[PDB]
């Protein structure tokens, strides 16, 4: 018998092209399909209506893209659906998906990160889709002061502007200082609101800098050597800075800070440094906890304050939040799927970064399990390691530690976590893992995916292709086969990275056939992959001089821009000395893909507890004639 | 730091900002700037950007009813016309 | 400005996207200057003291400046119409030296200092022209007239509601000194009503298989279509 | 009390009972600037009658001259009843008009009495008029309305500035545009955007005063930029004024910067002393 | 015609028996007559005990109707004239109706057409004892039924003033349906509630046009607070 499947992103969005993969398992001869959505409840039609036909040539697949509305009829709480239908020239085959109202992302720019009262507030909107593409929407744009209410709004339309709204906001002489904020949303998801604060507060431009940086971004409990703290301090132009240095430490407990008046020192400021040391007996001293371990999670806060031999200016700086751990490293299983394969090699994606939070460079990583097994940290912070599964349903357990050599073992970093078996339909024993070898992956590049199979030889051969979706940033970015001759173990697609999958990218892969008694059984896989995070296209912006000397104060210089052709490039000169007094709230292409990445329709880092949880996990909705649907989802964001 | 005769200069607003006024002025024989005065309003306020004169420096960026702005000459220039004007009801300084 | 400017370039291609540039700093400096700092705003009628600082980061060679201070009316220094208060010192070599400056803040308003200064037998200056606040003598009050409550047909007549409000005391009020007065409005819900749904965990035994006669299986089919109904109304599939 | 000397009341008599009730501006000693919809093809001049100076008689027209793009039947195929584009006619009277302390003519754009009302050199060009009277920001205009027997003025702002395309995508709500694919057809540039609640809440326009001037007063003269065509929600019912007016009840206007060539050419011979531009 | 949400209901079926309601049994009065009563007397709820027949009769056949007129808009012709007959039945007789709840069924069905107004909208809304209930006394089926259908009315009316009372009352009274008999009580309690959770409003009307005017001011200040610019800081400064 026929089986007619179906397959779509967990969350459709609005004003926006879904990809809809058509499929058939067999027949034969040309069937016509006519793809219909409608609302919900109730079958009000028609929103988007499409038609293929599954041709044998094309190994019975379509490729039909739909466009849902916007519509007004979308308007408190709770959620919103639509019956996605699709009909196989008899067989109707429909599936209900979860429909999030956004309509892209909004960025918004503000010139400065602190302003006078009595100065304009310079910002501009950015209105890009969900692919980070310029285009025309009706956008709400509110201006809250510190007490968080609304003073000022307005509803501006890119269209016809290039996804670009410049604006500006007049700060009156007597305004309420505190942390404002811009809040902005699209016309069409008034829930979904995006928000950049800027400070107001009456200041003065410092003449320098002063930077804390102590010997490590962290403090062992038991160095009796203290914390040593760099004190850096140059002017806004290069300069050295001489003065004198007023530093204090304290330890800051659950938004807490108990400061520590004994720790007081006055270090002169000798050629643009110093140098102030922290002892342990006075960090003891502070605290009324006679047991050194009590510190173990806490952190610590310098205060240091540079002023000039002429008292003409002093600047105060801060170094907040050094973590006091007993283990230099961490270890973090969230990149390391839940799931395994009873008897296939299990893969995992260790992911070791510093007390601070950043990656951790070359860090010799193993198992409790078995020795000599082990893999040098990569760039990124991210090892690989790979070790053997048995046939057993029981619970997998791991324990991955740090083989770090020129340090004890009780100073190392160590965590357990544990993955679930893989449920087989029928318990036909029917496996599929999906092994990627780990490289820090660049657009332009090619990659190496591999199909492993497990299955007894008794339907072995009816495996003669299988189907790769490519998931990126909520959406199908490409879907084919991959061809598959009777003992085969093994087979490796060769599937080359552009710059659509940035910032990272799923893959997942299934196989149909008839086992057991005219049983019909679907198995699949999907792995996260991550890419090396950069901008779509280029923008650089270096000097037109030819290097020579410093400019002078009233003089012209050329500005080189090597951006994108036809592209609209937004300018903004700000001196260094107001990231002084403020550096936060700061527009980055790493906040850009950050708010991409922490989006994706998908949760689990790969696999699932079955088929039909495979897709649910990585972002698709599989549906057949037969039976086999993925489950139904409700909830927009993902759980937990 | 001085402009010559037949000396050009340009002007030209921010971003969300309206010019108003000649961008392009040159200095003529007569000691003074062609063209009227540039001015770069958002418009924003209850009456529209008094602006600054060549020359002048104005002291007030409160463009709101009721709201006054005050005006400084260079040394050794005499200020003519207003040395403060008040932004009266109906949208007029 | 003398000092390092952050340039920040943001791209916005119809074909490609949107993509932000790296920071590109550009440091401008000069060999002699001075550096005026002035506070946010002073206190009029009170003597402070500015302080400018001439820098000479010069490598090796000793400069004599002549640093002064110019006349301006809306202050009162040593300095006047006709005098020029101004000193003469030398600045080592990569080092900078700095020269106090008492004045007094004679009217309100946003004034102007500038400070200029040359070195002997070379062709080098330098000029800085500024401007700081100038508060008047007092303290900043915000007495609360009042706090009225708008809702007519509670507390108005035929529709309409006045509300007369008292001008401000001001009795102490710092002479030849300018006041506003904020007038404000807001909106407030008054968002309320709404009643609660019932729970579909009551709703477990509305699920009868449709069954009997013509008349029979409709009393069956009902309980079963109406809660699907105000389930997919309701939403609560979830804890049903 | 009668400061509005350009006013004038135009009514137009029909079977059963008619009486269409729109309002002009007199522009010359001859026309009468006023809406394009107040009239049709089938009413002839007998059957037209306009007052000003509020003079108890009625003068007798001559012609009602349509605007040759006029067309309020040209959008039924798109299931667009109304369209308001080009809403403007001059009316030039059979007799001279007698200037008085109760009649007088209103300041037309790119003229050369404009130029002067204005205070700008007599180099100015019709875009710099244009830059000065209608500014990319939140114009302060205001029209004539009729209460009680009584005229009255209606200050509002004109939405030109950022807040221009919240004026206009509020044309949805409007009668028989509930259905309309893009909206940006049904308000064509020939077209300003008043009245709404931002920044202040500008008073309505009624029925009877269609096709009234929309006045920049500046520099103590009286400026038309516009002429009332449509609104989005009807607040004049002859009864009481509607009190609970919508957020969306925004009025439209026509632009006379848009309709130039037109009226240059019409009122070629009134001495008028329009811009080459 | 409700379930055709839910699954696929044949038009011939659906269209075919409003068909037959219409030419077959309907007097030229656009009276509806029962010929062969059903068995389950249970089935039909306040339909059994008959003080008013054919006003009760007429109404729910009446409605039924109106809820596939949106379907069998295409096939039956004679449909909008048929619900025009029982409609002009219906409002010459609702005037004269003694039980609350033929008052409400009827009701229902004059609120679809908006043909309930003036007196027959008076009396409507006064029946309800306590406004909160249009109550008969006896039995529990003939109660919750009547207020079901008064309910539906309100919200057909959106008259939301007079809503919460109703809804409130059917909430409080906890009623899961099922049971003996209970065919129209549960197919109706709920098919109210349910379309109460979408014609649910959220608040109050919010529209203050608050005007302030200054004798150190010609023209008048004024402004409006909707619902959606709500929380808004409108501020006016005076320097006098
Ligand atoms: C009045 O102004 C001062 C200065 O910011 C502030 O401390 C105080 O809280 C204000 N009072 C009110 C009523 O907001």
């Amino acid at each position: 018998s026929p089986m007619y499947s179906i397959i779509t992103p967990n969350i459709l969005r609005l004003e926006s092209e879904e990809t809809m993969v058509l499929e058939a398992h067999d027949a034969q001869g040309d069937v016509p399909v006519t793809v219909t959505v409608h609302d919900f409840p109730g079958k009000k039609l028609v929103l988007s209506s499409e038609k293929t036909v599954l041709t044998p040539a094309t190994n019975h697949m379509g490729n039909v893209t739909f466009t849902i509305p916007a519509n007004r009829e979308f308007k408190k709480g709770r959620n919103k659906f639509v019956t996605v239908q699709a009909t196989f020239g008899t067989q109707v085959v429909e599936k209900v998906v979860l429909v999030s109202l956004q309509s892209g992302y909004l960025f918004i720019q503000t010139d400065k990160t602190i302003y006078t009262p009595g100065s304009t507030v310079l910002y501009r909107i950015f209105t890009v889709n969900h692919k980070l593409l310029p285009v025309g929407r009706t956008v709400m744009v509110n201006i809250e002061n510190p007490e968080g209410i609304p003073v000022k709004q307005d509803s501006l339309s890119s269209q016809n502007q290039l996804g670009v709204l410049p604006l500006s906001w007049d700060i009156p002489e007597l305004v309420n200082m505190g942390q404002w904020k811009i809040r902005a949303y699209y016309e069409n998801s008034p829930q979904q609101v995006f928000s950049t604060e800027f400070e107001v507060k009456e200041y003065v431009l410092p003449s320098f800098e002063v930077i804390v940086e102590p010997t490590e971004k962290f403090y062992y409990i038991y160095n009796e050597k203290g914390l040593e703290v760099t004190i850096t301090a140059r002017f806004l132009y290069g300069k050295k800075v001489e003065g004198t240095a007023f530093v204090i430490f304290g330890i800051q407990d659950g938004e807490q800070r108990i400061s520590l008046p004994e720790s007081l020192k006055r270090i002169p400021i000798e050629d643009g440094s110093g140098e102030v040391v922290l002892s342990r007996k006075v960090l003891l001293d502070g605290v009324q906890n006679p047991r050194a371990e009590d510190l173990v999670g806490k952190s610590l806060y310098v205060s240091a304050t540079v002023i000039l031999h002429s008292g003409s200016d002093m600047v105060q700086a801060e170094r907040s939040g050094i973590p006091i751990v007993t283990s230099p490293y961490q270890i973090h299983f969230t990149k390391t799927p839940k799931y395994f394969k009873p008897g296939m090699p299990f893969d995992l994606m260790v992911f070791v970064t510093n007390p601070d939070g950043s990656p951790a460079y070359r860090v010799p990583v193993a198992v409790q399990g078995e020795d000599t097994v082990q893999s040098l940290t990569q760039g990124d912070g991210v090892a690989k390691l790979s070790i053997n599964t048995h046939p057993s349903q029981k619970p997998l357990s791991i324990t991955v530690r740090t083989k770090k050599q020129e340090l004890s073992e009780a100073e190392q970093a160590t965590r357990t976590m544990q993955a679930l078996p893989y449920s087989t339909v029928g318990n036909s024993n029917n496996y599929l893992h999906l092994s990627v070898l780990r490289t820090e992956l660049r657009p332009g590049e090619t990659l190496n995916v591999n199909f492993l199979l497990r299955m007894d030889r008794a339907h072995e051969a009816k495996i003669r292709y299988y189907t790769y979706l490519i998931m990126n940033k909520g959406r199908l970015l490409k879907a084919g086969r991959q061809v598959r001759e009777p003992g085969q173990d093994l087979v490796v697609l060769p599937l080359s990275i552009t710059t659509d999958f940035i910032p990272s990218f799923r893959l997942v892969a299934y196989y149909t056939l008839i086992g057991a008694s005219g049983q019909r059984e679907v198995v699949a896989d999907s792995v996260w992959v991550d890419v090396k995070d950069s901008c779509v296209g280029s923008l650089v912006v270096k000097s037109g001089q030819s290097e020579d000397r410093q400019p002078v104060p009233g003089q012209q210089m050329t500005l080189k821009i090597e951006g994108d052709h036809g592209a609209r490039v937004v300018l903004v000169a700000v001196d260094k000395g107001v990231f002084v007094l403020n550096k936060k709230n700061k527009l980055t292409q790493s906040k850009i893909w950050d708010v991409v990445e922490k989006a994706d329709i998908g949760c689990t880092p790969g696999s699932g507890k079955d088929y039909a949880g495979v897709f649910s996990d990585a972002g698709l909705t599989f549906t057949s004639s037969s039976g086999q649907q993925t489950a139904q989802r409700a909830e927009l964001q993902c759980p937990q | 730091p001085y402009y010559n005769v037949s000396d050009e200069i340009s002007f030209h607003c921010y971003d969300g900002y309206t010019l108003r006024g000649s961008a392009n002025r040159t200095c003529q024989v007569n000691g003074r700037w062609s063209g009227q005065t540039a001015i770069c309003d958002n418009g924003a306020g209850y009456c529209s950007n008094p602006g600054i004169p060549i020359g002048t420096r104005k002291v007030g960026s409160q463009y709101r009813l009721e709201d006054s702005v005050t005006y400084h000459c260079s040394r050794g220039l005499t200020l003519r016309g207003s040395q403060r004007r008040t932004c009266q009801e109906g949208g007029s300084w | 400005s003398i000092t390092t400017w952050e340039i920040l370039a943001v791209s916005m291609s119809d074909k490609k996207g949107i993509c932000v540039a790296d920071p590109f700093e550009v440091t401008v400096m000069q060999d002699f200057f001075i550096d005026l700092r002035l506070p946010y705003s002073v206190v009029r009628n009170e003597q402070v003291e500015i302080r400018a600082v001439l820098y000479n980061y010069r490598q090796n060679q000793e400069l004599k400046v002549r640093v002064e201070l110019l006349h301006n009316p809306a202050f009162c220094s040593l300095a006047t119409t006709k005098r020029r208060h101004q000193q003469t010192v030398t600045i080592p070599p990569k080092s900078s030296l700095s020269v106090p400056y008492v004045i007094v803040p004679l009217k309100t308003g946003l004034q102007e200092v500038e400070v200029k200064a040359a070195v002997y037998h070379h062709f080098i200056s330098d000029g800085v022209r500024k401007s700081l606040k100038v508060v008047p003598e007092g303290i900043r009050m915000n007495k609360t007239v009042a706090v009225r409550t708008l809702d007519p047909e509670r507390l108005g007549r035929e529709g309409v509601q006045k509300e007369d409000i008292p001008p401000a005391d001001l009795s102490d009020q710092v002479p030849d000194t300018e006041s506003e007065t904020r007038i404000l409005l807001q909106g407030t819900p008054v968002a309320q009503m709404t009643e609660d749904a019932v729970d579909a965990e009551r709703l477990k035994h509305l699920i009868v298989t449709p069954s009997g006669c013509g008349e029979e299986n409709m009393i069956g089919m009902t309980p079963t279509v109406i809660a699907v109904h105000y389930l997919d109304e309701t939403e609560q599939w979830e804890k049903f | 009390y009668h400061k509005q000397p350009w006013q004038a009341k135009i009514s137009v008599i029909r079977p059963s009972k008619g009486h269409e009730s729109c309002m002009g501006a007199v522009v010359s000693e001859y026309f009468v600037l006023t809406a394009a919809h107040c009239f049709t093809v089938d009413d002839k001049e007998h059957s037209i009658k306009v007052s000003v100076g509020g003079e108890k008689r009625d003068l007798e027209i001559e012609v009602v001259l349509f605007h040759p793009n006029y067309n309020i039947n040209g959008k039924k195929e798109a299931g667009i009843p109304e369209f308001y584009d080009y809403d403007v006619a001059l009316i030039k009277l059979k007799n001279k008009l007698k200037y008085g302390q109760t009649i007088r003519p209103i300041c037309l754009p790119c003229t050369e009495g404009t130029t002067r009302a204005l205070r700008l050199p007599p180099t100015t060009t019709c875009q710099q008029q244009k830059e000065e009277l209608l500014p990319a920001q939140d114009i302060k205009a205001l029209f004539v309305s009729e209460e009680e027997k009584k005229l009255t003025r209606k200050e509002v702002y004109i939405k030109n500035g950022d807040k221009k395309g919240s004026c206009e995508r509020d044309a949805q709500y409007a009668p028989g545009y509930d259905k309309v694919k893009d909206i940006s057809e049904v308000v064509t540039p020939r077209f300003l955007c008043t009245g709404g609640v931002s920044p202040y809440a500008d008073p309505n326009t009624c029925r009877g005063d269609s096709g009234g001037p929309l006045i920049v007063h500046k520099r103590s003269r009286f400026i038309q930029v516009g002429v009332i065509s449509w609104g989005v929600v009807d607040v004049c019912k002859n009864q009481k004024r509607q009190k609970q007016v919508p957020a969306h009840a925004r009025d439209f206007h026509i632009n006379l910067f848009q309709v130039l060539p037109w009226l240059k050419e019409k009122l070629q011979d009134e001495d008028l002393g329009f811009l080459a531009a | 015609s409700l379930a055709v949400n839910l699954i696929a209901i044949d038009s011939q079926v659906l269209c075919g028996a409003v068909k037959w309601l219409i030419l077959e049994k309907q007097k030229p009065d656009g009276v509806f007559q029962e010929d062969a009563p059903v068995i389950h007397q249970e089935m039909i709820g306040g339909l059994r005990n008959n003080n008013e027949k054919d006003m009760a009769l007429t109404a729910f056949v009446l409605i039924s109707l109106q809820e596939a007129k949106d379907i069998c808009e295409e096939q039956v012709n004679s449909l909008p004239g048929s619900i025009t007959k029982a409609g002009d039945f219906l409002e010459a007789n609702y005037m004269n109706l003694q039980r609350s709840y033929t008052v409400a069924i009827a009701g229902y069905a004059l609120a679809q057409m908006g043909r309930l107004k003036g007196p027959l909208l008076n009396k409507f809304l006064t029946t309800a004892k306590d406004k909160n209930r249009w109550e008969d006394p006896g039995k529990q089926l003939y109660n919750v039924e009547a207020t079901s259908y008064a309910l539906l009315a309100l919200l057909q009316l959106k008259d939301f003033d007079f809503v919460p009372p109703v809804v409130r009352w059917l909430n409080e009274q906890r009623y899961y349906g099922g049971g003996y008999g209970s065919t129209q009580a549960t197919f109706m309690v709920f098919q109210a509630l349910a379309q109460y959770q979408k014609d649910a409003p959220d608040h109050q009307e919010l529209n203050l046009d608050v005007s302030l005017q200054l004798p150190s001011r010609s023209s008048k200040i004024t402004h409006r607070i909707h619902w959606e610019s709500a929380s808004l800081l409108r501020s006016e400064e005076t320097k006098e």
